[PDB]
């Protein structure tokens, strides 16, 4: 039994045949060859088919973070050169036809929201754009309200600032011929091409008719001021008017009957008018009071101012037949038998004239 | 001072005088020496005797106020308003010759 | 001993009682096994309790990265079916109570500032928005400034742009009844609805007065072009003025004294005016110098333009009393005692009357 | 042999000096050891240096993806405290010196387009940005075109919005001194502080003058409508028009020649005005018809309005010498030769006064 | 030609005849037949000659101007402007009876 | 009545009859008591007879209208017009004293 004790050795052997299954302890077995933690670092790897993890991932280097797939991809990439590195960004990026794009959504219970896609050429928000900073354009036709049937938009071009409109069904496009308000940009100047209506008064220092020329009849065209409302006939409608301390006075009308200036004293009460200078429907000149003219000449030429009996004077005391001269009359007798005379006179625009006799 | 003699009538010469006689009748006086009678009134001297006298120099009419007077057919002068002359009145008591005369 | 060979050969063997314990070179072992990859893969293996990274990752098919805690989520991926996708895009998702939102925030030192936050209703950009493309709102109420106590507003309906305003405290809010401004979209017309005030010119075609109509003494307050400065007693003041080449010529006024037409020659220089033709305080109309009709038919029918004595005529040689007949005077005589007589004649209006004898 | 039986079972033994070259089936070795699932899971652990994902990777605790390189980083994590939490958010960050910033790009083929920055100060938006919903900034200057020599932005302080202007080569800059338009946040009145310019019909229901007080010679440049075009000499311009039913009245002039009032019927159709009542060059004032005033007193005061003969008188038959009193014509005869006169009167102003003699 | 009989004085008729009488005492003459004096006075020719005559028909006034005359209480005939009219002269040595007769 | 005695011309005393004196040669009449002649007529009643008398009282105008009178030199007095005075004409062969007596 020398041998057998020899035979008992080799049979406490790891057999070739069994290849490590007649090995008693197996968990010890891996611990004594040193694998243990190749064990535990393979039990807690993340897998390449997908995986949950319980802590962060940190890139230490210029590695990306990608999604590849048919010759495009999605990318997260950290751009820093050093701790100076003045252009330091965190990017993210498509590819690679130029048409893959950024989405931002969210989810409450199974409703999707899209909120913002920024394409190749522009950022899209389909909610509100709520910004706490200024808003800049850098482009023209910076700002557009692109809603219903006309767009509207401010376009600055560097010279003129324009309130622009579109064609109709175009509210997405380029302006039309409508000029409804610009702003010189050097000057301040504001215009307006498309006239202006305004509720209530319009104040300012001057008003400049871009005033017309031409035939008379014309008049009737002129650019003007002018009451847009007719004024009814036998009604009374004032176009113009100044206010003094005490009165106003007004251009205005009597519609078809007058038109001129009327004064209006501010303590009357009554209806009517305090005075009245006006041309009527036949082209008369009208006053309610006098005509005064600072000089009298055309009408002092008119008419008799004054008649007198100028100075008397004797005739020969003659014939049985006597005709006094022209202009004469007889005022007396001497008796060689006298007569007295005297010219009739008449004052015409401060000349004493003699009368005729026919 | 002035005198002007054989005032006559005679027809406007003028387009102001044609305009007087045509709308007022006026009967333009002119003296021999053609001087118009009814502008020539401004020239006479406020306070002096203006005299009318006939073709023998009878005075006929006497004033102070040359408007006054109407010398178709006769002749005007002035003379200075002195005592020798206010005592001619316009009788034919007075005659005209350089001055007044008496008879 | 030939056994003590069999037993020094069974004592070079590996013994089941010592698990591997008695391997001499255990990294060989582990080698020879063919397991020294899976040693150098799970060295190398990301930890899924988290770990740092050399390399990048990249998801080869259509994979999320996701955060997800308490039922809701983050989650990052890739949209994309082919090459020829139209609508790929790379996505970034929250859920999912709606409420669940996007922040970019950067940091300087320990300060963190957010930059950005995108929510269910609306992006919030809590600094500047520099846009070099062109800002386009397809809202109505497209473009706000709410700073302070009113907010502004533009408001393109697609058929009017208007220029709004809040209430007070309400910045964010509705329009209320003003209209300050607005434009026709399809016209360009402009109106005000809240009036108007320029410094300076205003320089138009024509102006529109929206005229009125009613009763003498409602003059005072029919709409009007006026002066909203009261011309001051004894001052004066003019409302229009027209340009000749060598004078102008203005309607207004004296205060509280005249008011017409005045007249000013360009080579005038001392204080005063050429020509005046006015209303004063009584209504009475003046001239400076003449007024000329063209028909004096009212004045020549109220005086003598001329008076004549008429054709002289011979009474018949009578009796010892006589009268002349009415309108006559004693012209002359023929001694049968005669008498010339002539009647006194006065034109009117350019007929001539025989005077008549009280 | 009995002892070669014990040699041959231990021949059969793994060898210690062999190391497990000895082991004839190693798969099954490792098999049989319990390390194929170790071997599996480091076949397919994501590796440290970088790899590629057939799955996806879920974060389930609070734990972030990192970028960290030179002190500064880039981080994605998302906050979630429960789901009840009303501040939850995926954040994206970077640091740490303030000024890394985040970039969003696009690639076709080789050509790289940047289309959106955020930094610390500002979103850039390199492309347009197009709103569904309202675009709205919290900062006074709110809105602003940033385009060429000048800048345009609309101002609300809050009280008042402001259109402003830069100056030149300032056009992201403050405002200057120009005021072209403002409106009144409380009132909604319109201001405008640089003149304003109309094509077409300026409608208003007033026009007030912002009017002056002065000399005379001062009404040249007083406060006023006026027009802007001179009057051509001998040239007719309206200024002011007033329609009635069939006519219209204008104030206007002919050039250098006449100012006043024109009527026009609406039936005439040759040239020329139906009315004229006006200054001409020299200060008078021409009526086309007749001037009527309500009072004459002063003309009647200048004029004989009749002539007569008053009433009858009989001298004492007297002298040889008689003169008739002053202002007396004799109009008869009684033969004591007494003679008839009557006196010669005129009315003036409408008393009788007697002539006198010279 | 021309010819208006016992010329009187009557009330005026119309309005504006009335206003004359009222304001200017204008005494209206009317021919027996009803002819206002100073209406028909533009009816007359210029360069004829205009007689007014008695009730017995003697020649009283001559003129060539009719507006001249004071026809009340005579009549007034127009003639034509002959060599055998111009010798009457307005003293009673003329009469009228369709035509101009010596003494 | 109306009665303004021995009324003759003097000086205009106030200025609007100065200024129609300057202007028109009015001559102011005024009677012995300080009356203006020119205005007390539209004193006198419409239908009353207005007697002019010399110093000596001898009637020598008679009228219904005062403004047709020219009194320098005589007096006024207005009258019933009663049957007993409108016997009384404009010769002398009438006088008054409180009324008008024949011869």
């Amino acid at each position: 039994k020398a041998v057998k004790i020899a035979m008992d050795n080799a049979n406490a052997r790891l057999a070739k045949d069994r290849n490590g299954a007649d090995i008693p302890n197996k968990p010890l077995f891996i611990q004594n060859l040193g694998l243990q933690e190749t064990v535990n670092r393979a039990r807690n790897a993340v897998q390449k088919n997908g995986d949950t993890l319980s802590g962060g991932l940190t890139f230490e280097n210029d590695s990306i973070l990608a999604w590849i797939r048919n010759t495009d991809w999605a990318k997260i990439g950290f751009k820093n050169d050093a701790d100076s590195d003045t252009d330091s960004y965190m990017w993210f990026e498509t590819g690679d036809n130029g048409n893959e794009y950024f989405k931002w959504r969210s989810k409450q219970s199974t409703t999707t929201k899209d909120l913002m896609n920024l394409k190749w050429d522009a950022l899209s928000v389909l909610v509100n754009a709520i910004v706490n900073g200024e808003v800049i354009s850098k482009s023209a036709n910076g700002l557009r309200i692109a809603y219903g049937n006309y767009g509207f938009f401010i376009r600055n071009d560097g010279s003129n600032t324009y309130f622009m409109l579109t064609n109709s069904g175009d509210n997405m496009g380029t302006y039309n011929g409508l000029r409804p308000l610009w702003i010189n940009n050097a000057t301040g100047a504001v215009s307006m091409g498309r006239g202006l209506n305004v509720s209530g008064d319009t104040l300012s220092d001057r008003f400049a008719i871009n005033s017309s020329n031409g035939m008379w009849i014309q008049m009737r065209d002129n650019n003007a001021i002018f009451g847009k409302n007719i004024v009814n006939t036998d009604s009374a409608q004032a176009l113009l008017r100044q206010n003094h301390a005490d009165r106003k006075f007004m251009i205005g009308g009597l519609g078809n009957k007058q038109f001129g200036i009327y004064m209006i004293n501010n303590s009357r009460t009554a209806n009517g008018t305090d005075g009245q200078a006006y041309m009527d429907n036949n082209g008369n000149w009208l006053c309610g009071a006098q005509v005064i003219p600072g000089n009298y000449a055309n009408f002092d030429s008119r008419y008799v101012r004054d008649v007198r009996l100028g100075t008397q004077s004797l005739t020969g005391g003659l014939s049985r037949d006597y005709k006094a001269p022209s202009g004469h009359v007889i005022t007396g007798f001497h008796t060689d038998d006298k007569v007295y005379i005297r010219p009739v006179q008449k004052n015409i625009n401060g000349t004493w004239y003699n009368v005729a006799s026919a | 001072m002035m005198h002007l003699k054989n005032i006559k009538s005679e027809n406007p010469k003028t387009k102001e005088q044609y305009q007087l006689t045509k709308n007022f009748d006026v009967i333009w006086l002119w003296s021999e020496d053609g001087k118009n009678w009814y502008e020539e009134v401004n020239n006479f001297q406020d306070d002096t005797i203006k005299i009318v006298y006939d073709e023998n120099n009878i005075i006929v009419a006497i004033t102070k106020d040359a408007s006054t007077l109407n010398p178709e057919g006769f002749s005007v002068v002035e003379i200075p308003d002195i005592t020798a002359n206010r005592r001619a009145d316009d009788s034919g008591k007075w005659m005209f010759k350089d001055g007044a005369v008496v008879k």
